[PDB]
């Protein structure tokens, strides 16, 4: 089968600057009628892939003309003249010349922006959950940049490692930031046994963690 | 313009079959296009499964070795996917996609439907309000949230104030543990607006036909 190799794996670009990404196929994609069935697609976060380029070099229907496809034979390039935040996502190439049809492994475009510290919020378990037997403590670390971040949980001042599940958003095109949620789940009986709960976020924007805490049974 | 939409059961037992429908509107399925099925696995991995074209001719990936059938019903302007002998490796987001036969142009994909291959039982979520602690309400903005816990399979939908609150929202990918998922969402508003303007998280779990509309009440007197 034809192997479609994209490089780079990831690219981080400032709004207004150009971007260029490569797709190389293991076999030539020209056909017997002079057509090259090479498409480029973009997949934005939480969306389906959408058309960009087809026939190797042609703008697909409705696509902004900031996108250009070039190349021939086995080596293809997608260029974005000036990147906008809504261009972030994963770019794929696809070939339709050789059965079975195959896709590149994707190149993820990240928007580079100024560092931002996270906005940290901690939430006690709800009264409803506490009637259940379980207890979840939730901490949101929102709208930060760059994406790498660390969260540490403490119960009465001591660090707690098990029962922690984290989830990260994709980059947001509205402000080019990332967000993260961390949930500490305990039994209700263990939660009701201890007093103070603390979420600590460590990010490159500051040498000192952002700490948010509460006491059980205080508003 | 042409619009595509996948439908079909979101949870399939191992060794049974997935059966999906693609409804095409805005274009006749007997003209011009190849009607494709494509699926997506974790890791940006896309796999072309096959097509049926405008004349009814089909093609499918040898990777699917005899397990796949692609068919159509021209009276309903629909085409279909059946994939048999499924295993957990067939868990994926399934897409239908039309491309023009002549040049591969005009690619139009449905929204995608998740199919989970699992023996685990369908379970409705509990939806818990995340009300801010008192000490974090005295700023100019305030963050509230909702925790959707203990459901199976994916997906759920979550909106705030029936969708009329869409700015300042973060809805996080679900996390799976012991065959149940948990998902959270935060919303941030100008603090002086709350609690005068109420905030409700609306959760739907189609697989269990369950909806919850949870109003966030402040901690403290209500």
């Amino acid at each position: 089968d034809v192997v479609m190799t994209q490089s780079p794996k990831t690219i981080s670009v400032t709004i207004g600057q150009p971007a260029s990404i490569s797709c190389k196929s293991s076999q030539r994609l020209l056909n017997s009628n002079g057509k090259t069935f090479l498409n480029w697609l973009l997949q934005r976060p939480g969306q389906s892939p959408k058309r960009l380029i087809y026939l190797g070099t042609k703008l697909d229907s409705g696509v902004p003309d900031r996108f250009t496809g070039s190349g021939s034979g086995t080596d293809f390039t997608l260029k974005i003249s000036r990147v906008e935040a809504e261009d972030l996502g994963v770019y794929y190439c696809w070939q339709g010349t050789h059965f079975p049809y195959t896709f590149g492994g994707g190149t993820k475009l990240e928007i580079k922006r100024a560092d931002a510290a996270p906005t940290v919020s901690i939430f006690p378990p709800s009264s409803e959950q506490l009637t259940s037997g379980g207890a979840s403590v939730v901490c949101f670390l929102n709208n930060f940049y760059p994406k790498d971040i660390n969260v540490k949980w403490k119960i009465d001042g001591s660090e707690r490692q098990n029962g922690v599940l984290n989830s990260w958003t994709d980059q947001d095109s509205k402000d080019s930031t990332y967000s993260m949620s961390s949930t500490l789940t305990l039994t209700k009986d263990e939660y009701e046994r201890h007093n103070s709960y603390t979420c600590e976020a460590t990010h490159k924007t500051s040498t000192s963690p952002i700490v948010k805490s509460f006491n059980r049974n205080e508003c | 313009r042409v619009q595509l939409q996948q439908s079909g059961p979101g949870l399939v037992k191992p060794s049974q079959s997935l059966s999906l429908t693609c409804t095409v509107t805005g274009y006749s399925i007997t003209s011009d296009f190849a009607w494709n099925w494509i699926r997506q696995f974790p890791g940006n991995k896309l796999e072309w499964m096959g097509y049926i074209n405008y004349s009814g001719f089909t093609s499918h990936n040898p990777s699917l070795k005899s397990r796949i059938s692609i068919t159509r019903d021209t009276s309903k302007n629909q085409f279909f996917l059946q994939l048999n002998s499924v295993t957990t490796e067939d868990t994926a987001t399934y897409y239908c996609a039309g491309l023009l036969w002549y040049d591969g142009g005009a690619g139009s994909w449905g929204q995608g439907t998740l199919v989970t291959v699992s023996a685990a039982k369908t379970t409705a979520p509990s939806v818990y309000p995340l009300a801010p602690v008192c000490g974090d309400t005295t700023g100019s903005s305030v963050t509230l949230g909702c925790l959707v816990k203990g459901y199976f399979p994916e997906p759920v939908t979550l909106t705030w104030n029936s969708g009329s609150l869409s700015s300042g929202v973060h809805t996080f990918p679900a996390v799976l543990q012991s065959d149940l998922y948990t998902l959270s969402s935060s919303v941030t508003v100008t603090s002086s607006t709350w609690p005068s303007q109420s905030i409700t998280c609306n959760v739907a779990h189609p697989a269990s036909s369950t909806k919850v509309d949870k109003k966030i009440e402040p901690r403290g007197p209500t």
